[PDB]
């Protein structure tokens, strides 16, 4: 009932509501299952057909000569308990119910009766109301979202419908890794807490990111005690919906609640040791290096920059985080003097001047994170036609690999066209990479933030 | 047990403490309250009074007065016997005459704290995570600005400190022109076992002490109120 | 002295410092006029050379048989003193000093006598330290960044050299259309007062950007006076660096020089009608929404959305902008329903919901603009399999073509490499589309904080 | 004039004016003060007290003794001829024995304020803007919050309503627990006039209206400095 290692990892799988029509709900996630590359068996189920897209088909989940983990069933809602009574008599585990129209409808008794019926047979529901899940490592697509995402290690929970298939999408623009996606809609039986206690144990998942709206009654203290427990190893990133009183009034009619106090939730997060970003932009970005970088060892947080005025600008957007910069190391500042001018600037931001061509950048970027004083590296670039952005970004990636170690590092460049195409190149190899330097700084922001967050924890769970 | 306090109220129908069973309740869990004792008749106010010595405060004690200085049945700084045999019949008759036929339980008789930094804890029940914890500084700084720190139950030591961390007026704790900086260990100390009566108490639905005083050395809790469910 | 018509619309401009070596600074501010198209004459000075780029060529602004309005001077700093006189000499009105080696390094002396000199042959500098100037109804680009910009109405003035030149290029990359640029540099003498003054009066320019790290003793009052007064008509962005404590001790350094009040900086840019960002993709999301839309002309926007949970990013962002949501018109209400399913939502986000097709978009935006009683429009789109992005993009279009009007919309489009093509495609055309809910609500806020803040400066003037 | 005022601060070298010619300064822009008489002997003080009204105060004036309180030479709440006798010599002697070596201008007798909200208002100078004004709540919300508001000079209307109510603690302006609304108009028209003394007057380099208490009906400064340059 509570281990959902069949649900992400199932042998067999059925499809309810598939058909020869390739425009409904069932017959995309056919399709999406067989094209990302399923091992296991799928089996359409469907009233009248022999065959779906050359699998045999049967009219029944009890009449698959199998025993099925997780059906599918995208079947209309009058028709649903039905389906799970025949699926509980089959044996399965799991009732991906994708069909809406329950209690987000205000048909709030259907629903609890779903979950009844499936728990009578410890039968247990994801949604309803929901496109289904991903899960990367069991090359397993059973939404009918897009039919690919990046392989990587980032769990993505969501709430909400159309804005999370949607993101599906958007992770592949932001080269974000997915291990997962999952889409919970309803929350009436698995919701956030046990999917944590799954990523907690999948060691394909690093990172947590949910679109959360709202917990259930008398679910927020377990919701607290296993978050709190996964952000010790892993960053869990929530985009509450509601963070504010008008939004908090407005979504708790879309889902038909009561509204949750803002305050409190806030508190609650703080206390799982959860960073709660108020936009997708934020959360993409702050995922992304929370991905691709370990957590900062200390305070020693140095940036590089060719220019001044990128490096106020990060300054201002680290202090809006609670990040202060110090002094550099008397051993990094001799390091660099070696070949930049003399009015080049040491205070941190370390500043090697608008003159600075593409190797200084190589140079400079070893040499900081080489020095057993420096814990974080942010590098920022601006354009000139001194350099070129491909070389200032080869030059990043070489000196990460000659310095061997894994400090954290996030790059911010601005420029035009040959920019965009170098922070795509520092992506592609996973180099969190920004088109500003305040966006480059608010994902640093994010690591330190992770680190204070875990720290929080550490010291709430200490015995006395 | 201080459970019998809890029990002996649902079992008269009432969904509330009256204040010397909430301090008597909440002093079990070891959160300093004022010194009282329930007197009957004025001469039982006045003894009583001399025993706890002046300054005095008297409180009128009734399931039907919820909000007493509201309805002139407070009476603070008395520092004589006259003061006190005033204040007794002055109480009687402000509340006989804004609330008839009241149950009198009586009128608590307790020492008047001196003046310090007032603090509000509070404990709410939350839908989702249950037990609450809720703190700010005193008078307007809660009831006017809402600057208040939540932290839901049970409470680490870590938690307690950063709440107090968390509010905008915590500078008033820890020294400004003509206060010294208040006990902080105190504040936590209360904050967790706050908590504490919460957690483990189901019929307690909500907590409200306040105004608490904070001292240099210590934190006295002057009013309590307890809800029950 | 203090009309700036000639500097960017001269009838001849010298460029001092250009030559056969196309790696100097010079030479590369000769080919960019060259190139971008200037109509006038230009004057390449240089001691031996008898021609570059085809053009004859001089050793002395004061040996060129015409009156040169412009003099762009990129020789050592020990020589710019000898050019200015020389300058002085041939009746030269502006110095556009690029070269560097001034007050910035420490040299304030040469700083006051480049400005003492020029003063005393009635000639204005800009600069020093700046990488030029460009004005696009001039065809005038003497900068030695980027070749080309796209034409539009935003003029954008930087106190920054390297983010400056690299925003410059960024300018593209985010299809922000330009009128100028402006590198001020050290601000010796033309500063942005004097520049807001000819912005103000110029046609072709409609929105001004700043980034600022300073304004000089005794000139802000000055600067709120010419402000105030230019955003009753245009708005002003200013991005300030140093905009806490922290970075404005850091900036102070930085152009050596004692921490302005941040405090009162803030209220500066208030009473002048200012709209400050904290970082470059506000400024540059805000700058797009101002120079393509006219502002809300009152408080009754709309979103339209395909999904409660972009809805609800949107409100929460409105609502922390201090904008606030209120019914829809019955009328507006009345006409979608005869479209859309009966548990759509109309409170505000209007949710058509996820299965909406791409001409419900059409319909939807269009009833929404041609009602009378609605004032701004914010589109949203989820991707789903349901629609096409381009298609939903073309619907948005057709709809604003055909509702004739110009009410202010902005568009935020979530989802894969398909929406990545139609949120350009829709900002080609002038329609500012984001990638996110957050940014295409902040940007419809801009347009609103716009509003306020004029609003705010005309009640300010009030007659007594 | 009231230039006078400053020329002759100037002319003598002092760098701030005294309080009674401060506040004559800032009354002559119609900024209102609390009513005040400079005495030059006990019994013109008892003759100014009559005239201004019971309660009065008495504060030493010197230019030798900027914090008056810190030396024993003020004096508040005076309700009788004999209570002003009182305070009079005692002030005479709080400051002959802390400071022997100061020059007494006279005491100056002086309304006592009745309580109210109080508030600060300033004005300095700003390397880049220039005259700008400050406002904020009085106590601790200027002192420890930092709670205060700014407007460059000079201010309209607009400019000052606006940033009085962008003050985190402007709600204490508006009316709570055993407070009416304030006078916002009368604020209002104080910083504005306070914007103006500073655009005016070129030699004032600083000025602090504090405290500044605010009633439902007016505002009056109780204290005011004044610094040259
Ligand atoms: N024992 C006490 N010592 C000091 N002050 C007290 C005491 N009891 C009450 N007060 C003061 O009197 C106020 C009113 O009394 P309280 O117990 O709060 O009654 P209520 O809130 O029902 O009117 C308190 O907020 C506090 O300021
Ligand atoms: N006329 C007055 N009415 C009411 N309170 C007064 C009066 N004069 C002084 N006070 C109070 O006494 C305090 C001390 O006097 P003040 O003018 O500030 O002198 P100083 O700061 O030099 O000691 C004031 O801050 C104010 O709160
Ligand atoms: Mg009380
Ligand atoms: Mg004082
Ligand atoms: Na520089
Ligand atoms: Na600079
Ligand atoms: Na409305």
């Amino acid at each position: 009932m509570n281990d959902l290692e069949r649900l992400f990892n199932p042998s067999a799988i059925a499809v309810v509501g598939a058909s020869k029509d390739p425009s409904k709900i069932g017959s995309q996630i056919l399709r999406n299952l067989l094209s990302y590359g399923f091992k296991g068996k799928v089996y359409p189920i469907n009233p009248t057909a022999d065959e779906l897209m050359g699998l045999k088909c049967y009219p029944k989940v009890s009449d698959v000569p199998d025993k099925v983990d997780v059906a599918v069933i995208s079947v209309p809602s009058d028709k649903v308990l039905g389906v799970i009574d025949d699926c509980g008599k089959a044996g399965v585990k799991f009732a991906v119910v994708i069909t809406s129209g329950f209690k987000e409808v205000g048909n709030e008794e259907l629903e609890e009766e779903l979950v009844r019926r499936a728990h009578s047979y410890g039968m247990r529901v994801l949604g309803p109301n929901i496109f289904g899940y991903l899960y990367a490592p069991a090359r397993l697509n059973a939404t009918f979202g897009p039919k690919d995402v990046l392989s990587g290690n980032v769990a993505f929970i969501s709430q909400s419908g159309a804005l999370g298939i949607a993101l599906m999408g958007y992770t592949v623009v932001e080269n974000i890794g997915i291990s997962s996606i999952v889409s919970v809609g309803n929350k009436a039986d698995l919701d956030d807490v046990d999917l944590l206690d799954f990523f907690d144990k999948d060691p394909n998942t690093g990172v947590i990111m949910i679109y959360l709206e709202g917990i259930a009654p008398g679910r927020g203290r377990m919701f607290i005690d296993v978050a709190s427990r996964v952000s010790l190893r892993k960053p869990i990133i929530v985009i509450k919906a509601g963070r504010t009183e008008v939004g908090a009034r407005a979504a708790a009619s879309h889902t038909g609640s009561i509204a949750g106090s803002v305050a409190i939730y806030e508190s609650a997060f703080k206390q799982s040791g959860i960073l709660m970003a108020k936009s997708v932009e934020d959360a993409f970005d702050w995922t992304k290096a929370l991905s691709w970088n370990p957590i900062p060892e200390g305070e020693r947080l140095i940036v590089l920059t060719n220019g001044g005025g990128a490096g106020v600008q990060s300054t201002d957007t680290f202090a809006d985080n609670g990040i202060y910069l110090s002094k550099p190391p008397e051993s990094l500042i001799q390091e660099i003097k070696k070949f930049v001018p003399p009015f080049a600037s040491f205070a941190n931001p370390i500043d090697i001047t608008g003159m600075a061509p593409d190797d200084w950048y190589y140079m400079g970027t070893l040499a900081a994170l080489k020095n057993p004083d420096v814990d974080a590296l942010t590098v920022l670039y601006c354009q000139t036609a001194v350099t070129t952005p491909i070389g200032v970004a080869k030059g990043i990636v070489d000196a990460i690999k000659e310095a061997g170690n894994s400090k954290p590092v996030t790059v911010g460049m601005v420029g035009g066209p040959e920019v965009a195409e170098a922070v795509s190149f520092l992506n592609k190899q996973r180099i969190a990479a920004y088109p500003t330097p305040e966006r480059a700084s608010s994902a640093m922001s994010a690591l330190y933030a992770y680190a204070r967050a875990r720290s929080y924890v550490m010291k709430s769970l200490a015995v006395r | 047990s201080s459970r019998d306090l809890l029990l002996k109220a649902k079992e008269n129908g009432r969904k509330s403490l009256l204040e010397h069973e909430a301090k008597y309740f909440i002093s079990s869990y070891g959160i300093p309250v004022t010194n009282i004792r329930l007197a009957k008749s004025e001469e039982e106010a006045v003894n009583f009074s001399r025993e706890i010595g002046f300054p005095v405060v008297l409180k009128i004690v009734s399931p039907q007065v919820v909000h007493k200085s509201d309805v002139g049945g407070v009476k603070v700084n008395l520092r004589s016997e006259e003061e006190v045999r005033k204040a007794y019949r002055e109480i009687i008759e402000n509340v006989k005459r804004n609330v008839p036929n009241a149950e009198i339980e009586g009128i608590l008789v307790q020492e008047f704290a001196p003046p310090g930094v007032e603090l509000i804890i509070g404990l709410l029940r939350d839908p989702q995570f249950g037990p609450t914890v809720m703190f700010g500084l005193g008078g307007v700084f809660v009831e006017l600005f809402r600057d208040v720190s939540f932290r839901v139950a049970p409470l680490s030591e870590q938690d307690a400190e950063s709440m107090i961390k968390e509010v905008k007026a915590y500078k008033l704790l820890t020294g400004f022109r003509g206060m010294e900086p208040v006990d902080i260990e105190a504040i936590k100390d209360a904050l967790i076992r706050a908590g504490r009566i919460g957690v483990e108490n189901e019929e307690i639905a909500e907590m409200d002490l306040n105004p608490v005083i904070a001292y240099p050395k210590g934190i006295k809790v002057v009013d309590a109120r307890i809800i029950l469910r």
